[PDB]
């Protein structure tokens, strides 16, 4: 089948071998294994057609790693069609050259990629600049050997700043790919260079322009803000990427701002309407751009709190936004937001998506641990939520609720006697045995405390190591809290815990609370009775060293995994 | 799954006996000019039987089925002492065929009700079966009537057919 | 920084397929749709799916799955954004975006993302430009493509020289259940149609409050332009200098600024509604809609979207104004009047039945969402003022302006 | 297709 | 009211499932308000097209009203969608499945065989035990009667009731007696099924059922010298379903009976002669033959013969027939151990198969291979296996190293040396549950804790992120610290162990989030028992306890506000009560 | 005991189940979603025997359309292989070359064949011949 085409291949017409290659091709469109006429459809390359030279590209591309002892019939064709009057063939087969990655051909490939750096069109000065960029990825000390990256400095030294908005994509590239071995960073005259090559070049090109000043520090604060003034009209633009990295580098260089300058202010006000404006972006980029607001506003928590309204899910929203949308409601819980933050969380659990209801459970006890003010309006509307009686939601709850009377175990003594009645067949063990906690931690307001835990105490020994523990805690607590009713009770659930069962720290504290017991019951009055100080609870504000490496990287994989970046690349 | 031929000189029984393992039964039969083709079930498996006659003008027409043919059955007429010599020579001249050498032999020592059969030792005397490079032939005795030794001979067949247990 | 840009099938398979600097190799794709299903079943549904080291940034057309892989860290919005490019530059290309455009005109595509994408690299995203020298129907590239000024080629001429001005609002509203307003907020765009000659430059007059309060005149009739985004075409510099929309115009029709601003005004479109829930038996909408703004618009073709339930049966409608096609694949109704003046009130009565028997899992309660829209009136009160074309040749073409309100994501939540 | 094949082909 | 085909038609031209459900929707909303109308005629289709729904798992719960009404119809394609539908929608747990009772007694008594036959049918495949127990006196009715057609369907829906209601098996046995003449094999069949479900059930109707162990035993002698059907005949076995379910019967009779294994003997003898090898019919009629010798108390010759038959195949290539021989010689672990256990080079040769089913099979037979002397060899190539294995397997494998390392140990030392180096190559893929049976197992060891946890800390030194054995390692620090810290209560010449890093490895565990929290609970109870064990280095995990009681676990909170309660105001009885904790079996 | 019986395509598209234990429907979706996962991911030399949850599961390859069931796991293996085999001959019998289309849009009568095929899980005729003679009286009935 093959051997036909490489014969429509092998013959002499245009038309015979233009439907040939685009046969070969189509057979790569859906994969077919045509690396077999790999050497024949080398020799149908030099032609006078501009249509057909792309395919074979493309083949080339697509088949330089399946064929590296072939590919060395291609060398003298490519600096050939680098020496056209057309500067599309030109910059074409640079931008072939470069994709080749084969080290036996791209040493030959240095010269004439070094005559299209100094060619006199701006297109293929472009491509040739991208294309240092992509040998430095196939051999960087080749092209250190060849000291391209003068000549990349050059083309920073360029006009016509698309030119020049490549190089430095192609330099920041270098440079990541540097050890940091003679440091690339620019003098101010040509950072200002590309300030004058900002108004000027391409929107992408006006973001790796961008990606540089993420490698610079200015050194004073008139120099900072003054080229900051000009970074500042960036964030009116359409694309949000144009957008992302000028919120970059304006919290790279807020930091050498004088705050009690009016300038700082200034940059504050002024930054706050484009990042509520980047929410109505396509819902993709709101992925991104809601873990860059919480990677701002755990660095920044007074530029958007005042701005509540506008992070209020809705129906249409997939649930990679309406779970984020809750955490930077989180992040943005204040004092005076609290009735639009409950009554729309209260709003939120009547949804059937389990997780996003469960998680918006924990954000309203993550509201009740924020702030001390509406912890009793939390505990109303989870009180309510519970009265819905959704087997998940009381499995959430409970362990809110307790969380809750961890932190502040105060004034919440009439709120268990109607915790007593909350669907007791409740089946997840971390609720049980929270439940378990919020019985015997409170076993003093509430009266039927013993007659309950002998539901707890029937299928005892095949729960979990959690809840039979937080029996076993409970239980003595409760005997504690009264000796007289439970007598039995703790003297069975020692003999449950420390004869039959092996479980082995139930087994632990189990003859730690016989022997606390038989030694000196009342003195656990003082031991297990002792006063627990405040809890310190797990605030997760990411460490302010690693958030200003953060600060660093925003609009990166790490911008949005919220770790750094080589602890995930490889 | 397998197809069989039943060939040999003419007014044999080879009909006969081929309708009396197709449906048990022996019916009126004329001698056979044209061709015959059942299936029997058998053991599961379909023995696909074509009949060729043994007339003197459609001997050398046997050819035409000799195209893709996997096994034999050469069904002899015992009591015809004068004519097993020519149904020799012609099986002789069906034997020294390029072309057929995966068909096995399976000899048919037919109408053996008569004194004048020979047995099935005599048969291979006259026929010389031992002499056979590359034929796994093996010779039955059979009636038509009664039908005994026919489904001996189609268990050796599907012994030839199958190679398992 | 994508290394390899993938378009998916809807089963898995390669649509088409394009790499750059292969840190991502070809048979890293087959594993996408495993991934895509194994985090999509646990609501762990992402755009950047990830198989060890090599990532899988993704966005979603109707057949079709625009996968960008990358293995190191690559810039995310970069490679979202230039998703969004290609699917924008592919449906001014290809107006239907499928398998048929993919898998028989594939002779210009892999020209298109050879062109549009270099390293990983996006270099010339422009649509317009990129008609000029990447054909299907070639010569030199076009300067204008490696010029700074890179949406307007010269050499464009027309016989008459107009310039259409689209002024379209769009009111995003959130009411809640209980009937007060949560967010009333209008993200409005503007839309250019520019027919003119050569290169023109375009200095647009609004009614700004912050321009006029640079000016003096901030007590008359203004917009309080809360953000504004431009476009490329427009110099900000100039624009944060002294509020200027400066700028050289792309040829046809292009998007001029998407601004942003809050807005204390009631609601053009009150729905007040009752639901009387019955168990197995029936529902009830008695459903009223009320408008709020002045007497002299008319809401032309609105759609009023009330959820349903999803197994409700033999539907009644007791309208006043407006028909209604109860639309069960949707499970939703759609109460339409096409002429719907300002001021007035139209009621609407629903009755559905209810099976005897419930369902296993519940079924959600969305909000209501309408499709108003009205012509020549902008709930902001925002007014082109003047729009000065700029010519060394010099002539007078025609601005034109129409002003539109439509609806963004017009939600009022339910019971 | 691929569907229109009889399964046990007796 | 399109026709059932017409939205199969519609449903195929769907090509995404988000307009697919749009398609689904429209005619669920047809079907529904065509429901509204209480019509009859097309309610035939209606359903049809909602089982349709059903069977690709669209919303199909209201439309059980009319399954019920096709029933309760009096045509008979009525009757039989509304059967379909009723096995179909309708279960147990569907709460409206009781109202069928009446409408299946009346077709019960329905003239016709067929509407009797889907009146069986339904109650057989999904009746309830609430609905056997009201519907069994009319089933065995239905055995009370001899219609061939009937009686097939009456002995399964028998074995249904007696599934469904256990305590109801007593009412069939006075109607099974004596129907074991039955020439329809397929009536045959079902009350070879009903014998063996009955004798499956209750050992008081086996002394019934084992009298009629002869009679069978002549029927499958008629079935096996049956040379030919017509009918019931795959590979030139008349019936070897019904062959399979009589020596299923012969395998559960006579397995603990003398005089039936004996009655069963020749049969059995000629079935292992009159079997063929050649297709799957013959090899599965052979491995129940095989079975069936290896569960009755037969003649160790047939034993011979049948370890000879699994021995040939174990030979085959089939990968079936691999399967078979794996699971024959895991079903004969312990009837004939002596001879199963010299094909062990065969069965470890079946590790290295290319299937997830024969690795296992081979690995569960190679642990059921360990005996008192195998012990030694064997287990270094199945820890190399595990070792070797998949993530799957390694559950499976380190519990049955475990198991079979308790029963069979040589030696003490080497038997906690096997399980430390499971520990070490398996990690975080054991199950949670071993681990207090390895604590149980180290703790019955008396003499060997020094060679126990100095390896316990030369192994987790490197390693915390192997969850169970940090679950192992932080109770034998708490416990045996005193024999890991030896004569070191101040600064001695240097050894190995140091008291300083003991303690800051499980502090280190602690910090780390890689930590389950009974990680943490374990290495709290284990600071807590240091403290008497060691008077070396202590008040610096006061210290640790006392920092720690603001932690945001509740148990570690309520944990560290109790040890820091001892540790600074009952110093005194924190070594009253640190006693090692006593041994349990 | 045949606790179930599964028929699903290459593509994963369910064309028949069936269950002899009366498990609730989002289970029904989880252990079938878990069975096509299961075999769809599973080579063509691997017996054709899983164990899946207490289950040697029996699923065979005739076509792109997958067969499956499961024995309870004290059972022979192979007589179950021989049970789908029997079936697909009594669909090629009252089919007639039965097509994939022909499992499409004629599943009912499929369905039917199981009825009269196999009720409880168990074989209830064991006749190639008197079960299709039945569903061809049945429907001559009509
Ligand atoms: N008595 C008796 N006659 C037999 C027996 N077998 C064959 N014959 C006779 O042989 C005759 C042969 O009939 P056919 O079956 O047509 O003979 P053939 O071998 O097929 O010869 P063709 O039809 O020409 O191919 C029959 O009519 C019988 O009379 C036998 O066992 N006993
Ligand atoms: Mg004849």
């Amino acid at each position: 089948e093959i051997f036909e085409l490489k014969a429509e291949l092998n013959s002499d017409k245009k038309e015979k071998k233009k439907e040939a290659v685009k046969k070969v091709i189509a057979s790569m469109t859906v994969g077919k294994d045509v690396s077999a006429l790999f050497p024949d459809v080398v020799n149908c390359m030099q032609t006078d057609n501009l249509e057909l030279k792309k395919l074979v590209y493309l083949y080339l591309m697509n088949y330089a790693k399946s064929q590296p002892d072939m590919a060395i019939m291609a060398v003298n064709t490519f600096v050939k069609d680098c020496e056209d009057p057309n500067p599309l063939i030109r910059a074409l087969a640079v931008r072939t050259m470069g994709c080749i990655r084969v080290d036996k051909i791209t040493e030959y490939l240095c010269e004439p990629l070094r005559k299209c750096l100094k060619d006199e069109d701006p297109y293929v000065r472009k491509t040739a600049a991208v294309c240092v960029a992509k040998l430095h990825d196939i051999n960087a000390q080749l092209v250190e050997d060849q000291g391209f990256l003068d000549t990349l400095k050059d083309l920073i030294s360029d006009s016509n700043p698309m030119v020049v908005a490549n190089a430095v994509a192609a330099l920041s590239e270098i440079a990541e790919s540097h050890p940091s071995s003679n440091l690339l960073d620019l003098n101010p005259q040509s950072i200002n260079k590309l300030l004058t090559a900002l108004n000027e070049c391409t929107e992408w090109g006006q973001i790796f322009i961008l990606d540089c000043l993420a490698n610079y520090m200015p050194k004073d604060d008139r120099e900072a803000q003054s080229i900051c003034e000009r970074v500042t009209p960036r964030l009116s633009h359409a694309n949000s990427a144009v957008v992302l990295s000028a919120v970059k580098v304006l919290m790279k260089f807020m930091e050498m701002l004088s705050k009690d300058l009016d300038y700082y202010g200034t940059l504050l006000k002024k930054l706050a309407p484009p990042l509520v404006t980047l929410l109505s972006a396509e819902p993709e980029l709101q992925y991104v751009a809601l873990r860059n607001i919480n990677l701002i506003v755990q660095k920044r928590p007074e530029i958007l709190k005042h701005e509540m309204k506008v992070f209020f899910v809705k129906y249409n929203d997939p649930i990679y936004v309406k779970l984020e949308k809750l955490d930077i409601m989180i992040r943005l819980a204040s004092q005076a937001n609290i009735a639009q933050v409950l009554a729309e969380l209260r709003e939120y659990a009547t949804e059937v998506d389990v997780d996003f209801v469960r998680k918006a459970v924990r954000a309203i006890g993550r509201c009740a641990i924020k702030v001390e003010q509406s912890a009793e309006r939390c505990v109303s509307t989870l009180l309510d939520l519970i009265q819905t009686k959704v087997n998940y939601v009381v499995q959430e709850a409970i362990v809110v609720i307790k969380d809750i009377f961890r932190k502040y175990p105060n004034k919440y003594e009439s709120v268990i006697a109607t915790l007593c009645e909350n669907l007791d067949s409740l089946d997840e063990p971390e609720a049980r045995a929270a439940m378990i906690w919020i019985v015997g931690e409170y076993a003093e307001r509430i009266d039927n405390a013993d007659e309950l835990l002998e539901s707890f105490l029937e299928g005892f020994h095949d729960k979990s190591t959690q809840v039979q523990l937080q029996l076993l805690t409970a239980i003595v607590k409760l005997f504690l809290k009264k000796p007289t009713e439970t007598q039995e009770l703790v003297q069975q659930v020692l003999s449950l815990a420390t004869q039959d069962s092996d479980n082995p720290d139930l087994r632990d504290r189990g003859y730690i609370y016989w022997r606390l017991l038989s030694t000196d019951p009342v003195a656990a009055k003082e031991v297990v009775l002792a006063e627990k100080p405040l809890i310190s609870e797990e605030t997760d504000l990411i460490e302010p060293t690693l958030l200003d490496e953060l600060i660093c990287y925003i609009g990166t994989l790490a911008s949005v995994y919220h770790k750094p970046p080589s602890a995930f690349v490889e | 799954e397998m197809r069989i031929l039943m060939v040999g000189l003419d007014a044999a029984g080879k009909t006969t006996i081929l309708y009396k393992l197709k449906l048990g039964e022996i019916v009126t039969t004329i001698p056979t000019i044209g061709f015959n083709v059942e299936t029997v079930e058998y053991k599961n498996i379909s023995f696909t039987v074509w009949d060729v006659g043994g007339l003197d003008k459609i001997r050398p027409l046997w050819r035409h089925y000799f195209q893709n043919t996997q096994g034999l059955i050469f069904v002899v007429d015992s009591n015809d002492r004068e004519r097993v010599n020519e149904a020799r020579e012609e099986l002789m001249r069906m034997l020294a065929e390029d072309e057929l050498r995966d068909a096995v032999l399976l000899v048919f020592a037919n109408k053996q009700d008569l004194p004048n059969a020979m047995n099935a030792a005599e048969i291979t005397d006259k026929l010389g079966l031992h002499s056979l490079r590359h034929r796994n032939w093996y010779i039955q005795a059979t009636c038509a009537t009664s039908g005994d030794g026919l489904y001996e001979g189609l268990d050796w067949l599907s012994n030839q057919l199958r190679n398992q247990k | 920084s994508a290394s390899a840009v993938y378009v998916l099938d809807l089963k898995g398979k390669v649509l088409i397929c394009r790499n750059y600097r292969g840190d991502v190799d070809m048979s890293e794709v087959e594993h996408f749709m495993p991934i895509l299903m194994e985090k999509e079943e646990e609501g762990m549904l992402s755009p950047i799916l990830a198989h060890g080291g090599v990532r899988f940034m993704w966005i979603k057309h109707n057949n079709l799955y625009l996968v960008a892989t990358s293995k190191k860290n690559a810039c995310v919005s970069l490679v979202f954004s230039f998703l969004y490019k290609v699917v924008q530059v592919f449906s001014e290309y290809f107006k239907e975006l499928e398998e048929e455009s993919i898998r028989d005109n594939f002779v210009i595509i892999y020209e298109l993302l050879d062109e549009l994408m270099d390293f990983g690299y996006p270099q010339t995203t422009d649509s317009k430009i990129l008609q000029e020298y990447i054909t299907q129907e070639a010569p030199r590239p076009p300067a204008t493509v490696t010029n700074a000024v890179s949406w307007r080629s010269e050499g464009i001429k027309y016989r008459k020289n107009e310039v259409f001005l689209d002024v379209i609002e769009a009111v995003n509203l959130l009411v809640s259940a209980n009937g007060n307003v949560l967010r009333s907020e209008i993200v409005g765009s503007i839309k250019m149609r520019v027919f003119l000659s050569g290169m023109p430059e375009l200095r647009l007059g609004l009614n700004d409050k912050v321009l006029f309060d640079n000016t003096g005149r901030g007590k008359s009739k203004s917009v309080e332009l809360e953000d504004v985004k431009f476009h490329q075409c427009v110099r900000l510099s100039r624009f944060e200098n002294d509020r200027t929309i400066s700028f050289i115009p792309p040829d046809g029709e292009f998007e001029l600024m998407s601004y942003r601003l809050n807005t204390h005004v009631k609601p053009l479109i009150w729905i007040e509604s009752v639901i009387e829930k019955h168990s197995h038996s029936r529902i009830e909408y008695m459903v009223k809609a009320k408008s709020q703004f002045k007497r002299r618009s008319t809401a032309n073709n609105v759609e009023i979207h009330i959820p349903v339930p999803n197994d409700a049966d033999s539907p009644k409608f007791k309208t006043t104004v407006g028909s209604v096609k109860w639309v069960p694949e949707n499970s939703e109704i759609v109460w339409s009047v096409k002429s719907f003046p300002g001021g007035k009130e139209y009621l609407m009565r629903a009755h559905f039945g209810l099976p005897s028997v419930e369902a296993e899992d519940k079924e959600g309660k969305p909000p209501i969402s309408v499709k108003f829209e009205i012509p020549y009136f902008t709930t902001s009160g925002i007014q082109v003022r003047y729009l000065k074309i700029i010519e060394k040749s010099g002539y007078q073409a025609l601005p034109w302006v129409r002003y539109i309100t439509q609806n963004g994501d017009y939600q009022l939540r339910t019971q | 297709k691929g569907e229109n094949t009889s399964a046990a082909h007796p | 009211p399109i026709r059932l085909r017409e939205l199969i038609r519609t449903i195929r031209t769907a090509r995404t499932q988000a307009e697919e459900r749009e398609m689904i929707q429209k005619e669920c909303a047809a079907i529904r308000s065509s429901f509204r109308e209480e019509d009859n005629t097309y309610r035939c289709r209606n359903v049809a097209k909602l089982l349709y729904m059903h069977m690709l798992g669209y919303p199909a719960h209201f439309g059980q009203l009319e399954c019920l009404k096709l029933i309760a119809s009096q045509k008979f394609t009525d009757k039989r969608i509304g059967y379909l539908g009723a096995m179909l929608l309708l279960d147990e747990r569907q709460d409206v499945h009781l109202l069928m009772t009446n409408c299946i007694k009346n077709d019960l008594n329905h003239s016709t065989q067929f509407v009797q036959g889907l009146a069986l049918c339904t109650l057989g495949c999904m009746g309830s035990s609430e609905m056997c127990r009201d519907l069994a006196g009319e089933v065995e009715k239905l055995l009370k009667t001899s219609n061939s057609y009937l009686r097939k369907k009456a002995a399964l829906c028998a074995v249904h009731v007696i599934r469904k209601v256990p305590e109801l098996m007593e009412m069939f046995l006075p109607a099974t007696k004596n129907l074991l003449n039955e020439k329809n094999h397929g009536v045959l069949h079902t009350s070879v099924v009903l014998l063996t479900e009955m004798c499956e059930r209750s050992p008081d109707m086996l002394a019934h059922f084992r009298k009629l162990v002869p009679q069978l035993v002549r029927i499958l002698k008629n079935l096996i010298m049956s040379g030919y059907s017509p009918e019931h005949d795959v590979s030139g076995i008349s019936d070897p379903f019904l062959q399979v379910r009589i020596l299923r019967l012969l395998r559960i009779l006579g397995r603990n009976d003398d005089d039936s294994s004996e009655a069963m003997n020749d049969i059995l003898a000629q079935v292992a002669t009159n079997t063929e090898t050649s297709k799957n019919v013959g090899n599965a009629i052979l491995y129940e033959t095989v079975l069936t010798i290896m569960d009755i108390k037969s003649e160790s010759g047939l034993r011979v013969l049948a370890i000879n038959i699994l021995g040939r195949f174990l030979l085959n290539n089939d990968k079936n027939i691999r399967y078979v021989a794996l699971t024959s010689l895991l079903k004969t672990v312990q009837t004939d151990h002596n001879a199963v256990q010299r094909h062990r080079s065969t069965i470890v040769d079946c590790l290295k198969d290319l299937d997830v089913s024969i690795k296992r099979r081979a690995m569960e037979l190679s642990f059921a291979l360990v005996n008192g002397n195998n012990i030694r060899g064997m287990m270094k190539e199945l820890l190399y296996f595990l070792d070797s294995c998949e993530p799957e397997f390694k559950a499976d494998c380190a519990s049955g190293i475990f198991l079979a390392a308790e029963k069979y140990a040589p030696s003490k030392r080497w038997h906690i040396d096997t399980i430390m180096r499971v520990l070490t190559t398996a990690g975080s893929y054991v199950r949670d549950d071993a681990v207090p049976n390895l604590i149980q197992l180290i703790t019955n060891s008396v003499e060997m804790h020094a060679y126990t946890v100095q390896r316990l800390y030369k192994a987790i030194l490197g390693d915390y992120s192997q969850q169970p054995l940090v679950q192992v390692a932080a109770w034998c620090i708490g416990e045996y610290g005193d024999l890991l810290v030896s004569g070191q209560c101040e600064e001695e010449e240097p050894i190995q162990v140091t008291e300083d890093e003991v303690l800051d490895i499980l502090e280190s565990v602690l910090i780390s989030n890689m930590s389950t929290s009974v990680t943490r609970g374990y290495a709290l109870t284990a600071i807590m028992k240091l403290s008497t064990r060691f008077t070396c280095t202590v008040n610096r995990i006061k210290k640790v306890v006392s920092i720690y009681g603001s932690s945001i676990d509740v148990e570690l909170q309520q944990r560290a506000v109790e040890y820091n309660a001892l540790f600074k105001k009952y110093d005194h009885m924190r070594s009253a009560l640190l006693e090692r904790m006593p041994v349990m079996e | 005991m045949i606790h179930f019986i599964l028929l699903f395509s290459r593509q994963g598209k369910l064309r028949l189940q069936k269950w002899y234990i009366t498990l609730p429907d989002k289970e029904r979706k989880k252990i079938t979603r878990e069975i096509v996962q299961i075999i769809l991911s599973r080579g063509h030399r691997t017996s054709s025997f899983v164990d899946w949850k207490e289950l040697k599961l029996v699923y065979k390859r005739y076509a792109s359309l997958y067969f499956c069931c499961a024995i309870e796991n004290q059972d022979n293996e192979l007589l179950t292989l021989e049970i789908v085999h029997r079936y697909v001959e009594l669909l090629d019998k009252y089919f007639g070359n039965v097509c994939e289309l022909d499992i499409i849009f004629n599943f009912e009568k499929a369905y039917f064949i199981l009825d009269e095929f196999i009720i409880g899980g168990e074989i209830q005729e064991t006749s190639k011949k008197i079960a299709v003679k039945a569903i061809e009286d049945s429907d001559m009935l009509q």
